[PDB]
RNA sequence: ACGAGACUCUGGCAUGCUAACUAGUUACGCGACCAACUUCUUAGAGGGACAAGUGGCGUUCAGCCACCCGAGAUUGAGCAAUAACAGGUCUGUGAUGCCCUUAGAUGUCCGGGGCUGCACGCGCGCUACACUGACUGGCUCAGCGUGUGCCUACCCUACGCCGGCAGGCGCGGGUAACCCGUUGAACCCCAUUCGUGAUGGGGAUCGGGGAUUGCAAUUAUUCCCCAUGAACGAGGAAUUCCCAGUAAGUGCGGGUCAUAAGCUUGCGUUGAUUAAGUCCCUGCCCUUUGUACACACCGCCCGU
């Protein structure tokens, strides 16, 4: 994948989630809640990405919003 | 010129030919607490803290 | 990393007279033949680096340039590098010097007037000949 | 309106201004370029021959500010 | 091993006072060790308030039109020659670093008046954050100007950024010119 | 009872579910010690968000503001009430009511002047200000979509002649998640760089190298290089559009078509200063009021 913002702190969050999932399967929940809790605790952004995606473009105009210049 | 923290009680509206100035209403916490009103500007939160540099500036109403 | 050349406050290579305010190197658009892509390729095929201090540059590498383009058809080298090519009169890329004398080469104007022909006028005019359209955007050219 | 500055290399001049870079508290190619009014590229060579002569340690490069520094 | 950064720490700084945490608030999550944590502070008003200064600091410098809004740009200035200044200071910058901007700042601004008239504005005031992140935007305009055709370039004011940053003291430039506001149109009090 | 909402489509979320020989893989696996009951992509019967929880404002009603939590907390569009207008369309339609010209039928035939002028008569368009603009070609990038016989003779494209690549000719694949193509002369970046701004930084024409092959193109089709230097760094009066993946930059695809776009309709990519307000200008709506207006203020109307 392209893209920095997508792969990086995509690598973040699979180390917090390849961690979380690991613990849970292997070994308890409690150490799990523990290492998990400080992982997402230094950062939110990991669990969310932005929802924002470019919307379409709309009706008599260059773009989604932006209108052709109207004349008198 | 002192320094006073004081809460915003109330937010009144804007005022001007377009709209360009906010109305706040601030109570004093350690100045025999007393309700004196003051217009401001920007983000002033829903009861936030507004720093009074003064007591005198009052905000002349309509 | 040290050099003993001195700074010389008057430099002349071909006779021009301009103002000599910047560095040089790729401030040569007095010299007509050199710079870009074709300046790299010769001093890459002449194995030199970038070890020295900038600021300071002399103009042999311009010189041995030239040189070269005294004599670049004998190496076969890719031949779409000097500026009036396939022009009447020569089958071949002869040489010129001088400043004067080139702006009014870019334009072989003698022959296409002497034939009686709208793009004489169109050439003169400092008008389009391939048509710019000229009455609401298209007016650069005298300003 | 480019200054004038000296920059031939002589018997003498030369051995003047190359042992003033360290008589300053801010040492640095942005310092000198905005203070001593010479090309910064003539402070980065300067310190590439510091590095030349085996003081220093060079640990990154860059086309404006470099980084050199030292350890001990 | 819970400290900041690095090389800081969050377990010296303290002011023993828990109401003068408006310029450096570093307790929980929102504490960053490289200020490329994305987001978006035109979404919602009291957002763009809810900023870190030292994000608003570095990325409001994305205007003309060409640079605007560019992380790489702000994280590779921020980056850049901070990893020289860290080991080559050794010392604290700390003394400069809040005392000239963060209490260079003004302490009025100034409103319209009526349905006309454009000789004399009403001083009014806002909870600090508005007023000097205002002085910070003309800052943005001042320093870019102090670069913008001029000598001392982006990703090399370092210091003075950590200036604009930190905390408490007065010696600013743009914030000045605020001032000179402040009195003539605090005239009207 | 309509309209509004609901609704439909569309985005945004699954240590979940249904399974793919066109994405994706485990120690009796090689071409290498010197046949995972399906999850990234695709798409389905479902789930998820309700102002739901908390705090504060509210005849403690409707609801509003803020805050955790959360993928997401007024979230793109489509559809859209009788009366309306002598609005446009008879040149979209043996959809359709007749007063009525001409033979120079508003039929054909690579056939054929203009409009591709320049004292502008107007309107929609083609364009970024510096270490940010662009080159090192030194790491896996995007689509949204299109693509070949009723008519029909016209499709999208994978190597060499080789000057330096589309390409004049041989060549296969794809009626398509099978081929183009993990989208074949593109990021915005960068050891060609600006030391304080007319230089290397973004192009005033306009000339050659082989031109995709369209009789014509010039009286509209068809590449980058020599660095030849253009008020070379926020703009009469008047103003048009716009509030977050707005604007703007930027390319790409569909329609038209012969791969004909400066147009339009869509699509991604970079990415956003300002504002969470007002009724001042232009208007609109839910009232009260005045009227000598009702063709309704472009009204009506007085005066030698």
């Amino acid at each position: 994948g392209g893209g920095h913002v997508a792969q990086i702190y995509a690598i973040r969050q699979s180390i917090s989630k390849a961690l979380v999932a690991y613990y849970q399967k292997y070994v308890d929940e409690a150490s799990k809640k523990e290492i998990k809790d400080i992982l997402i605790q230094y950062d939110r952004t990991l669990l969310v990405a932005d929802p924002r995606r470019c919307e379409s473009k709309k009706f008599g105009g260059p773009g989604a919003r932006a209108r052709y210049q109207k004349s008198y | 010129q002192p320094i006073k923290l004081a809460r915003v009680t109330k937010v009144l509206g804007r005022t001007g030919s377009q709209g360009q100035c906010t109305q706040v209403r601030v109570e004093f916490m350690d100045d025999t607490s007393r309700s004196i009103i003051r217009n401001v500007k920007g983000p002033v939160r829903e009861g936030d803290v507004l720093t009074l540099l003064e007591s005198e500036r009052e905000a002349r109403r309509l | 990393l040290v050099i003993p050349e001195k700074f010389q406050h008057i430099l002349r290579v071909l006779n021009t007279n301009i103002d000599g305010r910047r560095k040089i190197a790729f401030a040569i658009t007095a010299i007509k033949g050199v710079g870009r892509r074709y300046a790299h390729v010769v001093l890459r095929k002449a194995d030199i680096d970038l070890t020295k201090r900038a600021g300071e540059l002399t103009e042999d590498e311009v010189e041995r340039v030239i040189t070269i383009m005294q004599n670049p058809r004998q190496y076969k080298i890719p031949d779409w590098f000097l500026n009036r090519q396939k022009d009447v009169k020569d089958g071949k890329y002869s040489q010129v010097l001088a400043n004067g004398l080139d702006n009014k080469l870019r334009e072989d104007l003698e022959r296409l007037k002497k034939i009686r022909a709208h793009r004489g006028l169109r050439h003169f005019w400092g008008l389009r000949v391939r048509g710019q359209h000229t009455k609401t955007t298209g007016r650069r050219g005298r300003t | 309106d480019k200054l004038n500055n000296l920059v031939l290399f002589d018997k003498a001049t030369y051995d003047k201004l190359c042992k003033e870079v360290p008589n300053y508290k801010l040492i640095t190619p942005a310092v000198v370029s905005e203070r001593l009014k010479i090309r910064g590229s003539l402070a980065r060579a300067a310190l590439q021959e510091l590095l030349s002569k085996g003081l220093i340690k060079l640990v990154s490069k860059h086309r404006a500010q470099v980084i050199y520094t030292r350890n001990t | 091993d819970i400290k900041l950064f690095g090389k800081w720490s969050t377990d010296d700084v303290q002011i023993n006072d828990i109401s003068l945490q408006d310029y450096i608030a570093v307790k929980e999550k929102y504490a960053k060790y490289l200020p490329h944590s994305a987001g978006r502070y035109a979404a919602k008003r009291f957002r763009k308030a809810q900023c870190p200064i030292v994000e608003r600091l570095t990325n409001s410098m994305m205007m003309h039109g060409r640079n605007n809004g560019k992380k790489l740009m702000t994280v590779r200035i921020v980056k850049h020659a901070f990893e020289i200044i860290h080991l080559l200071t050794g010392e604290n910058p700390l003394q400069v670093l809040v005392n000239a901007i963060i209490n260079s700042g003004p302490r009025e601004d100034s409103t319209r008046i009526g349905r006309a008239g454009t000789v004399r504005r009403q001083a009014v005031d806002v909870s600090p954050l508005r007023r000097v992140n205002q002085a910070i935007w003309l800052l943005c305009t001042g320093a870019r100007e102090a670069a913008f055709r001029n000598i001392k370039t982006i990703a090399e004011c370092l210091a003075d950024e950590l200036i604009n940053a930190a905390k408490g003291s007065s010696n600013s430039y743009a914030i000045k010119k605020k001032d000179e506001l402040e009195r003539v149109a605090k005239s009207n009090r």
